[PDB]
């Protein structure tokens, strides 16, 4: 229902402020250093979870954390068809996460993708940048799985067509 | 804007010589490199290499000429310029998590570590041992502390914490300094004591300062608010939240303004008055320091972050 | 096995000042009584559900003045409810959400969104 | 020093580091290896103006290691060349690190426990055959930690480069039977780490590369605290996945390996040992102790050597302790446990403590002649 | 009735194909894939994009070593599969056009080299159970294969369930320790040298010394010398002498024929008789950063097995797979280690002062006429057995449980 | 791993630097005493040539490793000049022109192994080594002349000249500093 417009305006301002990671040595081991928005082992650093959505099928989840921010997203399976090439197109995605960084390599339960950002990659990467490739993303994806169910309609005729031809 | 990039990567502490002429920074390891204003350029002097874990915190002692350093190994040295090169003295911190800051006291008798162990430890010199001994402050400290600074009386300290709250501390060694005056803070100051509480909730407290004549602290939090508590109001505290990101730390530079910065990247007024008692954005990144005129009428100030280098302010 | 031993651990004036179409205050008078202290659960999605109400009754041209006639103190609790509708979609809810969203923003700054994420009692 | 005048030097002949230095000291005057190599042409590597002498050793042997080839001479305790070796010692007291006239001093040495008798006898020799030192004391590594720490009670978990023994002492009473040893230390665990990066892909296999997956080790590798939620972390999201520079500038990354290498100390059949790990084999040291000393050891774990030193051991080790105690003497009353009065003696300073040792027991000892062995006997 | 399962050995030189319960496998043929490359018209700024049914365009096997306007790909390098593209296609016509097995009721066996990495064993996985729809599968272990055949087709008596087996297919070279039916996974060693190193070895020398060979059948004629004219030689400085002071009986004429024009050509084959295959005891040769002989590192994989075992190993070292197959390979390695065991010993005689004398080690290298495809033939017999049917993965696991069945493996 | 390595350190031969001053068979004047065995250092230098080019690793035992090495990378030099040679006369005659020429020695810039030859001090030290090497030139590209030309028509031979390419551990007496 909502408009495209509105909806990635509210979920960037969002974002913005929870990218305001630091360097955080953990307090439950001698001197591990680890993402407490995956660990979860004290519970006073981490931030209440928020919640940004378009319609009731379109949701972006935002858990920050004193030293990262988990971003995890929905987008609308509207066909059978959406559902096979939505979780193919993701899967191929994620099974390349040691080159998307800011990636995991299982979503969460309940989403579609979802994205890790540690404060070491708001220190090395372009900050307002990753941002942009959520956004980016966010924006492109249901465009993607258009262009795959046309590829894939289009293949079936083709391959039709060399059978029937030959009788 | 004066500025100096030493390192792409985060400057995560730094800390200035007497004269200003020396600057000791992390460039993001577990070394501590010096630099010397040779002319307009920086030139690398020294790099005290002893810790095993990245060090975060770094103070300089202006009188003593001594550096000492912590770090997530939980080590912490105090550094003699011993003829030329500088080398360390073991201090026996006891803490069984990572250190998180440091800072001398204003007599360089004794100086003060937060850590991740939900401990205070303040150290002082066993010439006996020729190594530096620790008594923890301990009781009201729920989760780590994450800055300190000290009254100008070398006796109470004011401590921020991830458990929201900013303190004030007594710490009293007996041992090596004589019993402070009373102050409006209180006049009981034994060791531990608990003199302050703040009626933050939310918020990490991620900066804590004294005005020059110990009579106020100021502190900012995650909450991106700045808060101010006089004690001849009796500890009325101000408040003012701000549209911005959070503020990652704060000075004053006189008694009636403050400076602060955060993750917006560049810093900012805050100026207060003892009438109403409210403070007011003046306006305009890891750590703020004043180079010249103290606390009391600072003329000159800097700042490093982690987006890497180093600017001064006037 | 040793290795797996777990080891160590308002209403009747909030729809008063609609029916009268003081709009602006039934903004106010929603806002009078949060929830905050509450143990009680029930009571946080019923205050949430009062507030609701005004916001999607609230003509989408006059969100500016509603907005605008908020002190500081308001700004960061209507985002905080704003925050709560969008864990409750609805067809029409969302949209005007996404726009209450834009103009507390305007008000209240990314500084406001983050007195959301570090508010440690859950409204 | 002596009243004579003599220096006491303080020598922890280490396996992995020479670690060494002046009675009384708070400090380790110099570490550097126990390496030693010759010059050797390649192909691959460019040849400049830093000349290799025809022998190398210690830091310059490891530092411009690339153009060398190198031996420890010494392993898993053992003296294994006794030309090398001494080649070693001449560099330690040389003009380069305690230029000591050695005629002018006293020695402390350490063994570690267990050893073959042949291999004091040799060391001993040369003190005197060679070196001729004024006077000679060769110290238990179990006792000098005690030292170190100013106890004189505890176990000690002495786990350097080459072997890891576990020694208890009682009032200052040792309890040699008590005393095992375990075949796992820092070396295997850099063997065992060599092994998973050829599996993500990478070669070493050099010796002047077990130096550089050394500096990985110690720079990357942690013990994990709950195995489970490492592989569950490592498995869910890439965080794990830290990227290592070799000293050609070749980039490496290094992922659940940082891990999986130091828990061959806690399993240990992932490596070919047979037996089990520090904890367990810990415990059962303990529980073999005589019955009302156990409630003291359990009170008095001391760590030692730089093979502790992994971010979470002392963490770990405890929590498995905790887990066999619960399992093995309170028979699951989960209750009874909260009286269980465990403490892991973790300093900052670890690496050092035998060194340290060493420095307060020479302090203590220097006039007290009827301690070193002497006149050359 | 009850049909065979398939048996496919991914090599990285011939992949081969059958159904269990046959002697030889039904096809060899090159892992190699032909795709059209007219659209590097187009893939002059990125990789070829496929559209329609063009990805069907393509011939694997004999029938795309040489065709006229199709590229050849070779999707597996060091055993390891390298683009999964190429391989997924590959496999497509593997079951379809050659085997016709519809894959929906043939249980298959999918060899693995030693060094997979898991990541790897997760999408041959989810490429078998999951682009296609096999019903059951097995990824086994290609060195115990390779003993049982040995083990199954050697004489009765000798039949021992022990052996060192080494492994040198075209891509890598594994040493395996096997007691009583048991990898001794820990003391497995790799060295880096295999077919491809020994041709390209020889491709290189060519060039160097004997210029006249067409860059296209470069390849070509290094591996016909390869497998006709080389051999492992008994010692280096003197062969080189040899040659120069016999070359008329030394030196050989190889005469290959033109691609294209349809000339003869003809050269001499020389050094690159004797080098070439002498890089298994010389790998610095090809390898930069490998340096220890292969019978060097026999002897280091035993002398690390426990202690019982150590002499049963040296009794049935087992080659296999064809780069073990030049003239005079084993009579060497078992010379080296030979003089290495039997040094061993003397030396604890003199530690002992003589007062005992030790028992002799019997080294002994065998071969066996299986090993151009000696590893399909161990999964054959496997895959007729009922055991195979229980030890598989069924497609429910893959239902209950991810890829994630699939990490697992000997190590 | 293990290449060729000198046989013939008598304790009774003299060093200079770090090399050895083997006798030699050779009718060219020098300072090193005139060898009587068959074997000589410039022959097992050309003995193991084919064979010592091709390993990549060289660990030195002593200075006649440091001499037969020198040697090598000398082959390695003379072989591009006598295959470009038409005749075993032009190339007889050509590699005595080579040799004389004066390559640099120990530590002066542009020899090739700085880190592991040291410099001669002194005349008496620079002055004999030179006018060794110049006497160990001299022989061992006359002991290439004799063999690599095939004796049916001079042809400089396949067989030989094949290793020009091929440098020692990529190592250049040229020098890479020109
Ligand atoms: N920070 C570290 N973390 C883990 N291991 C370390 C660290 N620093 C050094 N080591 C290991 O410590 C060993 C050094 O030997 P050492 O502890 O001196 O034992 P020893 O005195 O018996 O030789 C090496 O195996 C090295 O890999
Ligand atoms: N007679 C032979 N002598 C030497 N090598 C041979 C001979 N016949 C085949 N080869 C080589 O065996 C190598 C490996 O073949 P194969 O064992 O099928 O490899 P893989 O099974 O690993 O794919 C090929 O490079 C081939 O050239
Ligand atoms: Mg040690």
């Amino acid at each position: 229902t909502a408009t495209l417009r509105p909806y990635l305006s509210a979920v960037r301002a969002t974002l913005q402020a929870a990218l305001c990671l630091e360097n955080f040595s953990s307090q439950v081991v001698e001197r591990h250093n680890k993402p407490e928005v995956e660990v979860r082992s004290s519970k006073e650093l981490l931030l209440q979870p928020v919640t940004i959505s378009r319609n009731e099928k379109e949701k972006v989840l935002i858990e920050g954390s004193i030293n990262s921010v988990r971003v995890s997203i929905a987008v609308k399976q509207a066909d059978e068809i959406e559902k096979i090439l939505c979780h193919k197109f993701m899967r191929f995605m994620m099974m390349r996460a040691e080159n998307f960084f800011i990636l995991r390599r299982k979503p969460v339960e309940g989403y579609d993708i979802s994205f890790l950002i540690t404060n070491f990659h708001t220190e090395q990467m372009y900050k307002h940048k990753l941002v942009d490739f959520v956004i980016h993303f966010m924006e492109e994806i249901d465009k993607e799985i258009s262009e795959m169910k046309l590829s894939v309609n289009a293949r079936a005729r083709i391959v039709a067509e060399e059978f029937l031809k030959n009788f | 804007m004066a500025y100096h990039s030493f390192l792409v990567e985060p400057i995560s502490c730094h800390a200035w010589n007497k004269d200003r002429t020396q600057i000791a920074i992390c460039p993001n390891n577990h070394e501590v490199h010096i630099y010397e204003k040779s002319g307009n350029k920086w030139v690398q002097v020294h790099e005290l290499k002893e810790h095993n874990g990245q060090v975060t915190g770094i103070d300089w002692a202006p009188d003593s000429n001594r550096i000492v350093t912590c770090g997530t190994d939980r080590n912490a040295y105090v550094w003699t310029l011993k003829g030329r090169t500088w080398k360390p003295t073991l201090v026996i911190l006891r803490i069984n998590r990572a250190a998180r800051c440091v800072r001398w006291a204003p007599n360089e008798k004794k100086f003060a570590v937060g850590s991740g162990s939900r401990v205070i430890s303040i150290c002082y010199f066993e010439q006996e041992n020729d190594w530096w001994v620790c008594k923890h402050i301990k009781k009201p400290i729920r989760s780590t502390v994450l800055s300190l600074d000290w009254h100008p009386n070398s006796v109470l300290l004011a401590a921020g914490s991830c458990d929201f709250k900013c303190r004030i501390f007594s710490a009293y060694i007996k041992e090596v300094e004589e019993r402070p005056a009373p102050t409006p803070w209180g006049s009981k100051m034994p060791f531990g004591e608990l003199m302050f509480e703040s009626s933050s909730s939310c918020g990490w407290v991620h900066g804590v300062c004294f005005s020059a004549n110990g009579s106020r602290v100021a502190w900012v939090s995650h909450d991106s608010t700045v808060c101010l508590a006089d004690a001849d109001k009796k500890m009325a505290v101000a408040t003012l939240a701000s549209e911005t990101l959070p503020l990652l730390a704060v000075t004053f530079i006189t008694e009636s303004s403050l400076v602060a910065a955060g993750h917006d990247c560049f810093p900012v007024l805050f100026t207060y008055d003892s009438a109403a008692g409210k403070l007011s954005f003046g306006g305009r990144v890891s750590q703020i320091s004043v180079l010249s005129g103290g606390k009391a009428k600072c003329s000159q100030f800097c700042t490093t972050g982690m987006d890497g280098g180093m600017s001064i302010w006037d | 096995r040793f290795r797996k031993v777990d080891v160590g651990e308002d209403e009747g004036e909030v729809d008063s000042c609609l029916r009268q179409g003081n709009m602006t205050a039934a903004l106010q008078a929603a806002l009078k009584n949060p929830p905050i202290n509450t143990k009680s659960q029930a009571v946080k999605d019923r205050a949430g559900s009062i507030v609701l109400k005004v916001l999607i009754s609230f003509k989408a041209n006059d969100i500016e003045k509603a907005v605008q006639s908020l002190d500081k103190n308001g700004v960061d609790l209507l985002m905080k409810y704003i925050y709560k509708g969008f864990e409750s979609p609805s067809d029409n809810s969302s949209a005007v959400l996404l726009q209450w969203h834009e103009k507390a923003l305007a008000a209240g700054g990314v500084g406001s969104i983050v007195r959301v994420l570090t508010a440690r009692k859950t409204v | 020093m002596d009243s004579q005048g003599r220096k006491v030097v303080v020598c922890d002949n280490g396996t992995g580091f020479v670690k060494c230095g002046y009675a009384g000291s708070n400090f380790p005057e110099h570490i550097f290896p126990a390496l030693v190599g010759r010059p050797i042409i390649r192909s691959t590597t460019k040849v400049g103006n830093i000349e290799i002498k025809d022998l190398m050793v210690g830091d310059e042997a490891s530092e411009l290691r690339s153009m060398l080839e190198v031996n420890y001479p010494m392993e898993n305790g053992i003296v294994r060349n006794w030309d090398d070796m001494k080649h070693l010692w001449d560099y330690t007291f040389g003009p380069e690190k305690l230029n000591i006239d050695t005629r002018n001093c006293k020695i402390l040495l350490t063994e570690p426990p267990m050893n073959p008798t042949k291999n004091r006898e040799k060391i001993v020799e040369v003190m005197f055959e060679t070196y001729q030192f004024s006077g000679v004391y060769v110290a238990i590594q179990a006792v000098l930690t005690l030292y170190a720490q100013g106890l004189l009670t505890g176990v000690v978990v002495d786990s350097g480069d080459g072997v890891t023994h576990i020694c208890p002492v009682y009032e200052g009473f040792s309890l040699p039977h008590l005393t095992r040893r375990l075949d796992i230390a820092g070396r295997d665990i850099t063997r065992y780490l060599i092994k998973l990066l050829l599996l993500r892909g990478y070669a070493f296999n050099h010796s002047a590369d077990f130096e550089t997956v050394r500096m990985i080790k110690e720079k990357l590798c942690y013990v994990g605290y709950n195995i489970e939620q490492e592989q569950k972390l490592a498995l869910e999201t890439t965080v794990l996945v830290e990227s290592y520079t070799l000293p050609d500038g070749r980039i490496i990354k290094v992922g659940g390996e940082r891990f999986e290498a130091p828990e061959a100390l806690f399993q240990p059949h992932l490596i070919n040992v047979e037996g089990v790990g520090v904890a367990e084999l810990l415990f059962n040291t303990i529980q073999a102790a005589d019955i009302d000393t156990r409630s003291e050891f359990y009170k008095h774990i001391v760590l030692s050597g730089g093979s502790t030193m992994y971010p979470g051991l002392p963490s770990r080790l405890e929590r498995e302790l905790k887990q066999l105690y619960l399992e093995r003497v309170l028979k699951g009353d989960v209750e009874k446990l909260s009286k269980f009065k465990i403490r892991i003696e973790d300093p900052p300073r670890r690496k050092h403590m035998v060194f340290l040792g060493g420095a307060v027991l020479a302090d203590i000892m220097k006039d007290k002649d009827n301690f070193w062995m002497t006149r050359q006997e | 009735g009850r049909l065979p399962a398939c048996v496919v050995d991914c090599g990285t030189g011939y992949t081969k194909l059958g159904y269990a319960g046959n002697t030889e496998p039904q096809f060899i043929i090159p892992s190699c894939i032909a795709i059209k490359e007219s659209a590097k018209v187009g893939d002059q700024a990125q990789r070829r994009v496929m559209k329609g049914v063009d990805d069907l365009d393509f011939f694997i096997g004999d029938e795309a070593i040489e065709k006229p306007t199709y590229a050849t790909k070779w999707p597996i390098r060091h055993g390891i599969v390298e683009d999964w593209d190429l391989m997924e296609r590959f496999m497509e016509q593997v079951i379809f056009k050659y085997l016709r097995a519809e894959p929906e009721d043939h249980y298959f066996l999918l060899t693995e080299p030693p060094l997979n990495t898991p990541e790897n064993r997760e999408y041959t996985a989810e490429i078998m159970f999951e682009s296609f729809n096999v019903p059951g599968l097995y990824i086994a272990v290609q060195a115990v294969l390779a003993l049982a055949a040995s083990w199954t087709s050697r004489q009765v008596g000798e039949r021992t369930l022990t052996g060192t087996v080494i492994d040198s297919g075209d891509g890598v070279t594994h040493v395996i320790p096997v007691a009583e039916g048991y990898v001794i996974g820990s003391c497995i060693k790799h060295i880096p040298i295999a077919g491809r190193d020994i041709t390209y070895f020889i491709q290189q020398l060519l060039r160097d010394r004997e210029v006249g060979i067409p860059p296209e059948q470069s390849l070509e004629t290094a591996k016909a010398v390869k497998e006709r004219y080389s051999y492992v030689c008994p010692d280096l400085v003197k062969e080189f002498n040899k040659y120069d002071t016999d070359g008329s009986k030394w030196i050989k004429q190889y005469t290959g024929i033109n691609a294209i024009s349809k000339k003869e050509f003809s050269i001499d084959v020389g050094y690159e008789r004797f080098l070439g295959p002498e890089i298994f005891f010389h790998p610095e040769f090809a390898n930069p950063d490998f340096t220890q002989p292969i019978s060097e590192v026999v002897d280091e994989v035993i002398q690390n097995c426990p202690i019982d075992v150590r002499r049963p190993l040296y009794k049935n070292i087992v080659l296999s797979g064809g780069s073990t197959m030049f003239r005079d390979f084993g009579r060497r390695l078992q010379r080296d280690l030979k003089r290495t065991v039997d040094a061993r010993l003397k030396l604890s005689e003199e530690l002992s002062g003589g007062r005992l004398k030790p028992k002799p080690i019997d080294v002994q290298v065998i071969t066996h006429h299986m090993q151009r495809y000696a590893v399909w033939f161990g999964g054959s017999m496997l895959a007729s057995t009922p055991e195979f049917y229980q030890v598989c993965h069924t497609k429910k696991d893959y239902e209950e449980i991810g890829p994630s069945i699939c990490r697992h493996n000997p190590v | 791993m293990p290449a060729y390595h000198s046989s013939l350190m008598d304790p009774d031969t003299k060093l200079i630097g770090n090399m050895a001053l083997l006798p030699i068979r050779s009718q060219f004047k020098g300072p090193a005493p005139r060898e009587t065995k068959d074997t000589d250092i410039v022959d097992e230098a050309i003995y193991y040539f084919k064979a010592n080019v091709f390993f990549k690793n060289y660990e030195i035992k002593n200075e006649a490793d440091r001499t037969l090495i020198y040697i090598t990378l000398y082959i390695s030099e003379c072989l591009k000049k006598l295959q470009k040679c038409n005749s075993k006369s032009q190339g007889e005659k050509e590699m005595y022109t080579l040799g004389i020429t004066n390559f640099p020695i120990p530590g002066e810039p542009g020899f090739p192994l700085n880190a592991i030859y040291a410099k001669p001090a002194n005349k008496q030290e620079d002055e004999v080594m030179r006018a060794y090497l110049q006497q160990l030139r001299q022989e061992t590209g006359l002991r290439l002349c004799e063999k690599v030309f095939d004796p049916q028509n001079d042809k400089p031979s396949k067989w030989w000249t094949c290793f020009v390419k091929r440098q020692f551990m990529n190592k250049s007496l040229s020098g890479p500093g020109q």
